[PDB]
């Protein structure tokens, strides 16, 4: 199988479902290819299955396709690990695909269904751009008959704000479109700051919109609690010191205007993932034990 | 000319080693210099007189910028002859821009007054001493400076308490205060300064000298004085300078980064090691820039006053015009 | 004059030349209203300057007019204790006046000098918007043949800074543009921040544009230097207690777009204005000479 078929099909699976995460059809795009293969050797699989990850990553320069593809390298090597055979190899590794992709599609709903306890009725909701899991858990907060304001900024690169603003409209919640210039101005009258995650960092940091590192730091100087969504797939094994040591090929192709800005453990409250609530400590813990 | 010689080995003095070490003597000789400069040279207007005193001072200023007693005592000159020209012949605010031959004398017991003010600024500091030190005290302190040694050991005839003294590294004069102060029983003890934050916390207050304080606030004192302050601040703990007023100095921060003293790099580093003398730059400051946000406190010859209220002890001394010098 | 040739001539004074601020520009229509006043009584004469006062806030409301208002009347006041009779005090008042404006007219001149000072060689500077005492002070410093790099804000909601950018590019000084969402991210690189202020409040915190206060808490983050340049007559007696205090005639009209916003004094440097380089407890000091 070619890499441009590979393209199309990732395109597809995209534009078909619109609320599916860019990981998701990632790791749908990898497993069919793999479906697909012909291949014998693992070493073969290996090589055939990175080279499209850098194919897909030039496709799309985010880091949840980055990550999305370290986990299925992982969780191939995890397949090999146990089977000298290749054939049984090959069938578990379906087995196990399938299994993958339909819990990280329950995965979404997971974090919903946990999240939404935390939003205290009469509550001021702060978000920065158009992510799809805030906007679950606000719906799942909304079937709970819970009352809350939400102030969300522009996002001035692409006014995503805008659409989040009119998919919470479109679900009758109170909601203001806010200038990204005046998050702070806005930090006063704010209860809880609320955001998703781009990807997440060994510490607990979060790869995120350009503008979240300002509006944490506003945060954790009136010190509101400060929460972050985000999926298990998005997890890596990246590092960054500050905003320059983030890799090039995340920030830009997606004078000088990143699309990436990276926020520090310390100012984050709690993470929302599937597996639970958790401490910015969780993320490395479980990045420790995947890999030995 | 005998005045001019005595001028020229002053400069040379400074130039190449502070005879008299203590500020307070350099305060003394630069206040008496310039009264016989006052009473020898001749001049019939004051405008004349001050440009004398501009190019003197240009002249000592330039010997050796990293001490500032002598830039700052003739600027208090210079604005008192301002005041007694206004005063004989007759600030800048909102106030002022809404609303618009025989003053030898008068010179001459203004500067007298200040020498005999200027006599007593130790003992006025020792008299208020004993307002901030309580019983069973921790006191750490820096280097040397006999204002806080003054301080500590009067205010100790009446309390007792511990005090810590960290050696000023690479110039260990820190030892030179634990023992004249042990010689007082006072129960001190000797430390190293890389051991500052290691017993911080469980300091109750640092008092600390200076050599000068900018008008912001921010102040220059010896190598590891800032790193102590952001300890202070890091744990809280207040923060009290121990400063005569005449260590009060009108400049800023920035200009020309002429602002610490670079001395020989032998005391950080021996002559001895040899041949990886070449390949390693050394540098050996003597003076740590404090800025004015981890400074709780400034006690002076008139008392307390907050950092925040520095700029106004400056325009009570020196003119605004005579910053440049 | 009444009430048609006062905007008029206030527009006129600000159209003709187009690099003098509204403040000044005030001040000097109040001065033209004191010529031609055609009335004998000092009462009336202040109840007219002070209708004229909020005749001239509807257009332009930014704090400096209010600010330089404020200034007009102390200064009469104060004029009309030292004298007595109005006939007499009127020639006083307009060479007073004169002066006032001639002593004004220098504020940039005396900034940029004493300022420029405070940039280093090989420094990175970082601008939120335009304001043409910045310009000045590069102005002096580019003078004093300095190297170092400036990055600006592109202040989101009427772009300003690209226009400030242009005419510093002007200059052949290496300029970068960046999102207001980017602050948190580029200040890394920034050496110091340099502002300009609307107006200077009691404690001593600025007043100025939406995206300032941001700056300003992130910089505390940071421990970088924060400088603001603002000339004497940006003083009120106004003190907001937090974002909301400040008054709604200045927040509004130049789903929910403010245009100022206040900033502490405790995130405050240094200010530097016509009156010297001062810490920010001493405007208070000043504005309370100025009413004793």
């Amino acid at each position: 199988m070619d890499d441009k078929e590979l393209i199309e099909y990732f395109k597809s699976q995209m534009k078909e479902d619109p609320d599916m995460a860019s990981a998701v059809a990632a790791i749908r795009t990898l497993l069919e290819f793999l479906k697909r293969d012909k291949g014998e050797t693992i070493q073969g699989l290996r090589a055939n299955l990175t080279s499209a990850i850098e194919t897909l990553c030039g496709v799309d320069s985010s880091v949840a396709v980055s990550s999305g593809g370290e986990l299925f390298l992982r969780f191939i090597s995890l397949a090999s690990l146990e089977y000298s055979d290749y054939s049984k190899c090959k069938k578990i590794m379906i087995e196990r695909g399938e299994l993958f992709l339909r819990r990280i599609s329950l995965s979404r709903n997971k974090i919903a269904d946990l999240c939404h306890t935390f939003i205290k009725d009469g509550a001021t909701i702060l978000t920065h751009a158009y992510s799809r899991v805030v906007l679950r858990v606000l719906e799942a907060a909304v079937a709970a008959k819970k009352r809350f304001s939400v102030y969300v900024t522009e996002s001035q690169p692409d006014l995503s704000g805008k659409k989040m603003a009119k998919a919470l409209c479109h679900l009758n919640v109170p909601v203001t479109v806010v200038l990204d210039a005046a998050v702070g101005y806005i930090m006063e009258k704010a209860d809880l700051v609320i955001v998703g995650a781009e990807g997440v960092v060994e510490n607990g940091g979060i790869i995120n919109k350009i503008g979240t590192n300002q509006m944490a730091v506003c945060a954790k100087a009136q010190n509101k609690p400060f929460y972050v969504v985000a999926e298990s797939f998005k997890f890596v094994r990246l590092f960054p010191l500050n905003q320059q040591d983030v890799p090039d090929k995340f920030k830009y192709k997606a004078e000088e205007h990143p699309w990436v800005d990276y926020t520090a453990p310390s100012l984050i409250t709690l993470l929302f993932t599937d597996l639970g609530v958790l401490t910015p400590s969780a993320v490395s813990d479980e990045l420790i034990k995947l890999y030995l | 000319s005998e005045l001019s010689e005595r001028i020229e080995s002053f400069v040379e003095t400074l130039k190449r080693g502070g005879g008299p070490r203590s500020s307070e003597e350099m305060a003394r000789e630069t206040l008496g210099l310039l009264r016989q400069i006052i009473t020898d040279h001749r001049w019939s207007n004051a405008g004349e007189l001050m440009e004398l005193i501009r190019r003197e001072g240009r002249r000592m200023t330039a010997a050796q910028p990293s001490e500032t007693t002598v830039g700052n005592m003739v600027r208090r000159v210079l604005k008192i002859i301002r005041e007694e020209y206004g005063r004989l012949h007759g600030q800048e605010s909102l106030h002022k821009l809404l609303t618009s031959a025989q003053l030898q004398s008068n010179i001459i017991e203004a500067i007298n007054e200040l020498l005999v003010e200027l006599e007593g600024t130790m003992e006025n500091i020792a008299a208020q001493a004993l307002e901030h030190i309580h019983s069973n005290e921790v006191i750490m302190t820096i280097g040397f400076s006999r204002t806080v040694e003054a301080f500590l050991k009067e205010a100790a005839r009446k309390r007792k308490f511990h005090v810590i003294v960290a050696e000023c590294a690479p110039f260990c004069q820190g030892h030179e205060m634990a023992v004249n102060l042990s010689k007082a029983g006072i129960e001190t003890t000797v430390m190293t300064d890389a051991a500052i934050f290691a017993v911080m916390s469980r300091v109750n207050k640092v008092i600390i000298g200076t050599k000068t304080i900018l008008a912001n606030g921010a102040l220059r004192a010896v190598t590891g004085t800032h790193t102590l302050a952001l300890a202070a601040k890091h744990h809280s703990t207040p923060l009290i300078v121990c400063a005569p007023m005449f260590k009060l100095s009108p400049q800023f921060p920035n200009e020309e980064d002429s602002f610490h003293k670079f001395v020989a790099p032998e005391e950080v580093l021996p002559f001895t090691e040899g041949d990886i003398l070449e390949k390693v730059s050394v540098h050996c400051p003597v003076f740590d820039y404090v800025p004015p946000e981890l400074i709780t406190l400034f006690i002076s010859n008139i008392g307390g006053n907050a950092p925040s209220y520095i700029y106004r002890l400056m325009s009570e001394l020196y003119h605004p015009d005579d910053h440049v010098l």
